[PDB]
């Protein structure tokens, strides 16, 4: 990307999902004029994010990939994504770590 | 890594530490924003609504106690009765998703009593399977064909479950509801959902304000109230049309004689004036000459909808008061920060509170503005 | 009746060194006079163990009533015992609190825990044993329940 920042006086970055803004300049070596990020003025909470840390039976669950195959981990995770089937309207989208992480898991849920 | 145990004692007590009639009246006046605007928008007195209830697993739920299912049928009994007096002319019918398939258990008819016996029988049955929106809106589809082109065809779903199993494509089905010019109204019990937001703006015209969903279990009453009044009608829509209809009149018989519409013995009915068979009861088309027989008070209790009475606005404090009672009842305004007085705008006359709601959800006409020598 | 008795709180200290009592107490003054009495027989000193109980109801006795807390977070002389709750477990609503209030200054103290039968009062004393992190020695009425704690 170095011939790129030489040669284009003016560069725009932006993206939606994009920070820290500082860590670009650094990895990619550039100077930037100006850098911030907007909030958003919404009337009502449109997006509720949460961070689930324990299933229902209070068990710390994590996508550490040497303890893929543990079933207290599989289960609640196999829990969590019927849960959320049940009282998701129309669309609901999951993302695992990793291809073979995602095969594993799903062969779990199918026994 | 100490425990919080060992942090400290909550002190719940530490918690606990040691304008009413305004906070009303604004209120009020904000709740009666909504009401300040209203317009006499055409209304289609004759209709036929076609009742569509969910009985899936779905209703196995608790959210409204005791189960949704219990609850829905309750308030149909409820809403069947309201929406025949309101409305006498209208005819109503009744189908349930059970099982995925569209069930029919009440053909389309103007006899309330057929329309709350079919729903008391369903009380038994115990919701299972999957609900079915295509099958139910097909059954509703074919029941609002026979039905004359005067009157506005009406569906009414009670959505309960969030996902929909099909046979078929139901966009297909969509787009034939707005040919046979079929309005489509959604009660939603949990969320939201694509297929049913768009199934009643397509059908609505383009309005995204007939599919709602409850946030309790109150919430769901005022919405089955709100079905029971006419809608109203699009400019580009046209439907004006005559039908031919009579007023029979009440004969009082010493011997019971055999009736056109049951073959069942009743002292008393009405004869037709076409055709002078006796029906047991109004309003129902006749038996033999197919014309709806009605009394002149089935036509009265529509009009109020036609011509509306203007919303009330409250008085400002600092202007003075025609009288110290009320016009209506006398009832003395309390002499208390804001005036609580109401005043028709055609006639000038103040009114209470109590008469404000009266003279425009029960009494139809200002007690004024008829006192009111033209 | 309630000012009486809310003033008392923390005059007298009763600590325990390696295997000798010593009824010690910050101040001097106060002990001094203490001491003039011959029921009992910064200051401290060591108290035959035989004779504690008869100091302890006296000090009920007196004006003063003597206290009992043990900071288990400052003395590692002591062995202490690598124990913890299992994941999977959890503490009920009431055990928790009951268990709050004996640890309420970070501290623990002697005291009587009173729970209705099957409240679970066997885990209460688990976790107590667990945060304080030192030997722990349970006394029990009957074998077959012995068993049952240990189970
Ligand atoms: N947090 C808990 N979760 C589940 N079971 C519990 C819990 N706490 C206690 N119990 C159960 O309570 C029962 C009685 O406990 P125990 O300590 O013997 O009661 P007691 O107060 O009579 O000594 C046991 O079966 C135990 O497993
Ligand atoms: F109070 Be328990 F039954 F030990
Ligand atoms: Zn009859
Ligand atoms: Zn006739
Ligand atoms: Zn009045
Ligand atoms: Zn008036």
């Amino acid at each position: 990307i170095k011939p790129v920042f030489e040669r284009f006086s003016s560069v725009i970055i932006t993206s939606g999902t994009i920070s820290p803004l500082d860590m670009y300049p650094r990895m990619l070596n550039f100077k930037t004029v100006l850098q911030k990020s907007y909030a958003m003025t919404l009337a009502k909470k449109s997006f509720l994010p949460m961070i689930i840390t324990k299933g229902s039976d209070q068990v710390a669950i994590s996508s550490r990939f040497e303890i893929r195959n543990d079933p207290s981990i599989v289960r609640n995770y196999g829990s969590m994504l019927v849960e959320f089937a049940k009282i998701t309207p129309d669309g609901m989208v999951v993302f695992f770590p990793s291809y073979l992480y995602m095969e594993s898991i799903v062969s779990m849920w199918q026994t | 890594g100490g425990y919080a145990w060992e942090d400290e004692i909550k002190r719940s007590w530490d918690l606990v530490k040691v304008a009413s009639l305004v906070a009303s009246i604004v209120e009020a006046r904000k709740k009666r924003t909504a009401k300040k605007n209203i317009t006499p928008y055409q209304r289609g007195i004759i209709r036929s609504l076609i009742l569509t209830l969910d009985c899936s697993e779905a209703m196995l739920e608790k959210d409204l106690r005791p189960n949704r299912h219990a609850m829905i049928i309750q308030y149909a009994i409820d809403f069947v009765h309201e929406f025949f007096d309101q409305n006498p002319i209208s005819q109503m019918g009744i189908i349930i998703m059970r099982n995925g398939l569209a069930q029919l258990v009440s053909q389309v008819s103007g006899n309330p009593q057929d329309h709350i016996d079919a729903l008391k029988s369903i009380r038994k049955q115990e919701p299972k399977g999957n609900p079915s929106l295509q099958n139910a809106l097909e059954m509703a589809r074919g029941l609002l064909l026979p039905v004359p082109a005067h009157c506005t065809r009406e569906v009414l779903i009670v959505f309960g479950s969030l996902s929909t199993t099909d046979p078929g494509d139901i966009h297909q089905t969509i787009d034939s509801l707005v040919s046979e010019k079929i309005r489509v109204k959604v009660l939603g019990l949990s969320a939201q959902v694509a297929i049913c937001k768009e199934l009643c703006k397509a059908t609505n015209y383009g309005d995204e304000s007939f599919y709602k969903i409850l946030l309790d279990e109150t919430h769901l009453k005022e919405l089955f109230n709100e079905a029971v009044t006419p809608l109203p009608v699009n400019k580009i829509n046209k439907g004006f049309t005559l039908v031919k209809m009579g007023f029979p009149t009440r004969i009082f018989e010493d011997t019971p004689t055999f009736c056109s519409c049951h073959s069942k013995l009743v002292y008393g009915g009405y004869f037709c004036p076409n055709c002078h068979s006796k029906v047991c009861s109004l309003p129902t088309v006749c038996p033999c000459c197919d014309l709806m027989l009605i009394l002149s008070t089935h036509l009265a209790r529509s009009y109020h909808h036609l011509m509306p009475l203007k919303t009330f606005a409250e008085v400002p404090t600092t202007e003075k008061f025609r009288s110290e009672d009320c016009f209506s009842c006398q009832s003395r305004f309390p002499i208390l920060l804001t005036s609580s007085r109401y005043r028709c705008e055609d006639c000038k006359q103040e009114f209470c509170v109590d008469c404000d709601v009266f003279i425009h959800e029960i009494l139809h006409n200002c007690p004024g503005c008829e006192s009111k020598p033209v | 009746f309630i000012k009486g008795a809310t003033i008392s709180y923390g005059k007298v200290k009763l600590v325990i060194k390696h295997n000798r009592y010593f009824v010690e107490t910050t101040q001097a003054d106060i002990l001094q006079m203490l001491l003039n009495d011959s029921v009992i027989g910064v200051h401290s000193f060591e108290i035959a163990n035989e004779s504690v109980e008869v100091v302890k109801k006296r000090c009920q006795e007196i004006d003063y009533p003597v206290l009992e807390e043990y900071d288990f977070r400052n003395d590692h002389r002591n062995p202490d015992l690598d124990i913890d709750l299992k994941p999977s477990t959890q503490i009920r609503p009431y055990q928790e609190k009951s268990l709050s209030k004996m640890f309420g200054n970070g501290r623990a103290r002697s005291g009587i825990i009173v729970l209705p039968c099957g409240a679970g009062k066997t885990l209460v004393g688990i976790t107590a044993a667990c945060t304080i992190k030192k030997s722990v020695i349970v006394l029990c009425t009957s074998s077959v329940s012995v068993m049952q704690w240990r189970q």
